[PDB]
């Protein structure tokens, strides 16, 4: 199975340098060209370049020459693209992906890496039971997971376990300038009390782990 | 010796018409009786990129390693120190479009060894040369050839 | 740079219908053109390439043509589980670049939400604020009004709505609106509600509590 695993979302100050990284596995990592892709609000998809790890050839677009350095450690199956000098323009979703030598398009992607840049500091959420009193076939229940910045914020039920019936709510920017949303999942109400339940709220910008359990 | 074109294919006719390399008789599978009719091509001066990790790329028909074989010849007197490099060969388990020759262990996709892309409608152009029966410029990352059955 | 215009934008499209998508090249491309399909939450899934080829695994019912400028890609019959985004992408010249995108969406058959309330918690509570929650599930159209009333007073300014993306399945959404209050404004009110009106509904349905 190949895979390509990204780093972390990241929140950084404008001026600053990112550094973010693409670790291949389940394929002979040198053999094959690893590309990056930016995706924002402003621009659907742009390729910002190529690195052969097999001859450390870069290829840039023009557009990202004094933004982007592409690089590569071997040892680690792990390359890296750094973005200088950030402003608000560089905020997005970065992908690395690989081609498979049939030309410039790519069957394996990464998950993406959010970079938000900003002057703004980090905050976790509070994560709140939102608490069933169901006891109609199905009860529905949920974590309000307030007040964080920035994107994004992830969240699993019974540490992955639950997936059927879960919705996780697109995040609403307050007033106050934070984010906040729900996750809910319907559960026939039969089992409550014969499940427990506990979502699992992860916050990776300020290394903010909530395991949080609802009950009625 | 003229490059081929990029997207130009030799003869100027559709891959598996009779001009060409002729009709797709069906997939080869490793059980197939079919299967004893492909046998591993370990010429030293090919390298064979392996993709699947199972030696799958080197397994072709008698006439497919004829030419590969003559076209390794070709390629190192061109470019001294460069060998034929073949990206995939015989497929088992479905990466290409149905009735591809590559189920019958009769196409290779090759490039240089060096993986410099501008050698590539050279390359081609000996891959004519070597006799190959059907070779298509069919993208900047790697040239097609195939030939007939047996 | 080679400009890749994509059309339509949007497409609604019911279960069984054809799906007709549309990318032009601002030159000639030959048939370097790449299909890809990206599903909420998800990276991009190639589907096609050299216009016409499928990937390894990718059903029948999509297909792409086209040489030069301009390509088409068709879903023949479209499936549930097909909503996304798609993109072109060419790479006959460099840099490779790609199409602003189409979104299809899935027409079904009206569903009703089911609707559930649930008041602030007490952990919340201690902290200064009380956050009431509306919740609609699993509904269609997309199309749903969700008032607040707290002692039967409309409420207005002071709630925000979220609804996800389609379900890939059943083809429905769900909504949350949320109600902020101070803890000293919840505390002031007894009856909180929640009034939904939708077109699967016979009438608005009201889920309440008394604080
Ligand atoms: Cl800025
Ligand atoms: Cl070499
Ligand atoms: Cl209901
Ligand atoms: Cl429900
Ligand atoms: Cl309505």
């Amino acid at each position: 199975q190949v895979q390509l695993q990204q780093s972390g979302p990241e929140l950084v100050r404008p001026g600053v340098s990112v550094k973010i990284s693409c670790k291949g596995s389940g394929y002979t990592f040198i053999d094959e060209a690893l590309h990056w892709v930016k995706q924002s609000h402003a621009e659907s998809l742009e390729w910002i370049g190529v690195i052969r790890p097999y001859s450390g050839e870069t290829n840039y677009n023009q557009k990202f020459k004094d933004k982007a350095t592409m690089t590569v450690d071997i040892s680690s199956s792990t390359a890296y693209l750094e973005l200088a000098r950030l402003t608000s323009e560089d905020s997005a979703i970065y992908y690395c992906a690989r081609d498979w030598e049939a030309g410039d398009f790519f069957d394996y992607w990464g998950q993406g890496t959010l970079v938000t840049v900003s002057s703004a500091s980090t905050k976790g959420p509070s994560v709140f039971p939102l608490a069933p009193s169901s006891k109609g076939g199905t009860a529905a229940l949920g974590c309000l997971v307030k007040d964080y910045f920035p994107e994004p914020v992830t969240v699993s039920w019974n540490s992955g376990a639950l997936t059927s019936g879960v919705h996780t709510f697109p995040a609403v920017l307050q007033s106050s300038g934070l984010y906040s949303l729900s996750s809910v999942v319907t559960v026939p109400s039969s089992s409550l009390g014969t499940q427990t339940y506990i979502c699992n709220v992860n916050h990776k910008p300020s290394n903010t782990k909530v395991d949080k359990k609802v009950e009625p | 010796l003229t490059p081929l074109a990029y997207k130009q294919f030799i003869p100027n006719v559709a891959e598996k018409t009779l001009g060409a390399s002729g009709r797709y008789e069906g997939k080869i599978s490793r059980n197939s009786e079919r299967f004893k009719e492909l046998t591993p091509n370990y010429n030293p001066d090919i390298i064979f990129k392996d993709e699947e990790n199972t030696g799958a790329d080197r397994l072709m028909t008698q006439r497919c390693k004829d030419k590969l074989n003559a076209l390794a010849i070709s390629v190192m007197n061109q470019w001294p120190g460069v060998k034929l490099r073949v990206t995939e060969g015989w497929d088992e388990d479905g990466h290409h479009s149905e009735e591809s020759l590559h189920y019958e262990g009769r196409a290779v996709d090759i490039t240089t060894s060096d993986r410099d892309r501008s050698k590539y409608g050279m390359l081609a152009r000996l891959a004519v040369e070597a006799g190959f029966d059907w070779v298509y410029y069919e993208s900047k990352a790697h040239i097609h050839c195939s030939v007939k059955a047996e | 740079d080679i400009v890749m215009t994509q059309t339509p934008k949007f497409l609604l499209v019911s279960a069984g219908d054809k799906v007709t998508i549309t990318c032009k090249a601002s030159q000639s491309v030959s048939n370097d053109l790449t299909w890809y399909q990206q599903k909420p939450g998800q990276s991009p899934k190639l589907l096609i390439y050299y216009a016409s080829n499928r990937y390894t695994g990718v059903p029948d019912r999509f297909t792409g043509s086209g040489y030069g400028t301009d390509f088409t890609f068709t879903i023949s019959t479209v499936q549930a589980e097909d909503l996304a985004v798609y993109f072109c992408q060419q790479d006959y010249g460099s840099p490779p670049t790609f199409g602003g995108g189409t979104k299809v969406e899935i027409k079904r058959t009206v569903a009703a939400p089911s609707v559930f309330i649930f008041p602030p918690s007490d952990e919340q509570l201690k902290s200064g604020t009380a956050s009431v929650v509306c919740l609609l599930n699993n509904f269609y159209p997309r199309e749903a009004k969700v008032q607040w009333k707290v002692d039967n007073a409309l409420q207005s300014g002071n709630s925000q709505e979220s609804v996800t993306e389609q379900d890939s399945k059943d083809s429905t959404y769900s909504l949350s609106s949320t109600l902020t209050l101070s803890k000293a404004d919840y505390e002031k009110h007894k009856v909180y509600a929640c009034e939904v009106t939708h077109q699967g509904l016979s009438s608005p349905v009201t889920k309440s509590f008394n604080r």
